[PDB]
């Protein structure tokens, strides 16, 4: 499962004909693209790796 | 008359053009400009589509 | 019966509604539908509705159809059943509404609800207009406002025109006609009156009311300039101021300056402006130059 | 019935409103559409509020169509019902709106909101202009701006024209008719009159003073000259010096150098400049140069 | 009737304003708009704050 999230403020006169504005004309935009199940796990670091690239001397 | 269009396979048609046919073709009345009229010795003027 | 033709009355007003429609039944002048897609797609509207599944992909190039905009005014305390009178305008490269006939258009409020239904023989002049038409008792109402007349014991006259002496002058006659407390004033443009509680004796007070004579004051003057139209109004109260006016190819009947004497009624103006033997446009130019300078004691309003 | 003509009344004031809307009926002299991509998107817009999507992706070339804004005036203590003259005027390369039809168009005001709503068939004259008419009663009010009148006891008459010894005169002519500090001045323009607490009495106070009549004190000199229409116009406070006057081709009826008399009243004043024998044209550079040299005991404005 | 002719009083005194605008009901006399661009700019400007978006 995916899920697509946004949020943000849109000046009104920004809108255009057809009920549209771009993502760039919106003030405080918050764009969010996740996923879960195994394909999502697997674009996890495993803790070990994880706390050695946060640890490790290089 | 057909016409052909953008995006239509086939030809609309707009019309037939009917011809006039007299029986004594030399009685017409000469107006002038390119327009000959019936009188009393080619009258009835029959109409008919061309070909028939 | 000149109250009736100063005021009216709050809560008795028209509304305005508008719909679509489809005109059938022209000479061939109807829309090309080549240009407007519209007509063929609410045809095929239509046809669908009606049981008809013209395929989507297929040329359509009628001749006797018209999309048209259908006008109408809601009267006061409309009731279901009663019948109004629609204007029918074509919309889109449309030559002629001369014959046509309006299928079935609701007529929608400015709240997007049917208000009435239009049907009809739309009546065409035929110099005349070809594109518009106008169809005597066309929509049925469908739809009824709810009223708070008859709840209250208060009814608001208002003025076409404010008027401080004006409004006093309503109230005082009704005050003279129909008791003391009978008629207060707000401002310059409404009168309040008191009548009795119920629907029956608001409609007698009203009707009482709505008749009587009222003797109108003198308004303001004033100088109505139609440049669009080439016209010049001027009421009774326009009065001139003695000065000295210069135009071109005007001149004494002489000198280019011409001497435009103190007038204090309408005739005396009229006679002095028509002195200088000016077009009305050139009076145009001349009433704004005098209202500029002063000589012109009246309000210069150009519509 | 002149203090109603030389002042107004604070707070009772007219405001302006604005608006566009879509004229149909038109007998192909509407917008091109081409060159007027708004016309079409609005009329999309209406469609599909009525109910019907036309498709993006289409060619609509409309004839009978144009676009027009709608202005009118919101007058004092307006009340919802009321009906006002409203101006349609197209806004791109429409050709005429002869017959046209003003759909609903709403009227906004300075803070963009609705004050009227406008719906009616226009008037145009038909060397008449033709993208212009007038509807009479053709926008319904539909807001009402609170106000502060009743409240207090004290009301400004503002003169439309400064001065001093106007705003004396009326407030002398108040005080003689309604009491001694009946009126008050503040400046060359405003006049405070006190007033008794409440709607209906400041109502019959404003209707006793408005008809009240009041002599008008002579004005300043003052020659207005309009380059652009060809006029001049000269008040009676106007006076002449004497001088010498010299212009190309105009000569003593002999000498290029004319003499111009010393003139007390305006009837001298316009005796003198007629002995020139000037073109008005001429009479305005004439003016101008007496002006710079002093002989024209006068203001002289240029409109 | 004479020093109101002569003489000003001080702090009686006319002050000038300026503004931009657009004219419409022309008969085809108006602004070409291909040389103007300010004109069809303002238009839109108009047109937006009405609630059309060009």
């Amino acid at each position: 499962t995916e899920f697509i999230r946004f949020s943000g403020v849109v000046n009104p006169r920004t809108i255009s004909g057809s009920n549209s504005v771009p993502s760039t004309q919106v003030a405080d935009a918050r764009i969010e693209y996740v996923g879960n199940g195994y394909i999502n796990e697997a674009q996890n670091m495993g803790w070990l790796q994880r706390f050695f690239l946060n640890l490790s001397p290089m | 008359v057909s016409v052909t269009q953008q995006g239509q396979a086939a030809p609309v048609q707009v019309g037939q053009l009917n011809l006039t046919t007299f029986m004594n073709d030399t009685g017409l009345e000469s107006i002038g400009e390119n327009l000959y009229i019936e009188t009393q010795s080619s009258g009835a003027p029959n109409e008919s589509t061309p070909g028939l | 019966e000149r109250i009736r033709d100063l005021t009216s009355v709050q809560g008795v007003r028209e509304n305005s509604l508008i719909g679509y429609g489809l005109v059938v039944g022209l000479d061939g002048t109807g829309d090309q539908t080549t240009q407007t897609p519209f007509t063929t797609q609410t045809l095929n509207n239509m046809l669908s509705q009606l049981g008809i599944t013209v395929p989507t992909g297929t040329n359509m190039q009628l001749k006797n159809v018209a999309a048209v905009m259908v006008t109408a005014s809601y009267p006061p305390f409309a009731r279901q059943g009663q019948t109004i009178d629609v204007v029918v305008s074509s919309m889109g490269n449309a030559k002629s509404l001369r014959g046509g006939t309006l299928l079935m258009t609701p007529l929608k409020g400015v709240d997007s609800q049917v208000y009435a239904l239009a049907q009809g023989n739309i009546l065409v002049g035929g110099v005349n207009q070809l594109n518009g038409g106008r169809i005597t008792n066309g929509a049925i109402i469908e739809r009824e406002l709810p009223t708070q007349f008859g709840a209250g014991n208060t009814i608001n006259l208002q003025l076409n025109d404010e008027d401080f002496t004006m409004a006093q002058q309503i109230t005082d006659a009704i005050n003279r006609a129909r008791g003391y407390g009978s008629a207060t004033a707000l401002d310059a443009r409404t009168v309040q009156v008191r009548v009795p509680s119920g629907n029956s004796s608001q409609v007698r007070f009203l009707a009482d009311i709505q008749n009587m004579e009222v003797n109108v004051t003198p308004q303001d003057a004033k100088v109505v300039i139609n440049s669009r139209t080439g016209s010049v109004v001027m009421n009774r109260e326009v009065t001139l101021d003695s000065c000295a006016v210069a135009q071109g190819n005007l001149s004494v009947t002489g000198g280019s300056l011409q001497s435009v004497r103190s007038s204090a009624n309408l005739n005396s103006v009229v006679r002095a402006l028509n002195a200088l033997g000016a077009t009305p446009m050139d009076l145009m130019s001349i009433l704004q130059s005098m209202q500029s300078a002063g000589c012109l004691r009246a309000k210069l309003e150009i519509i």
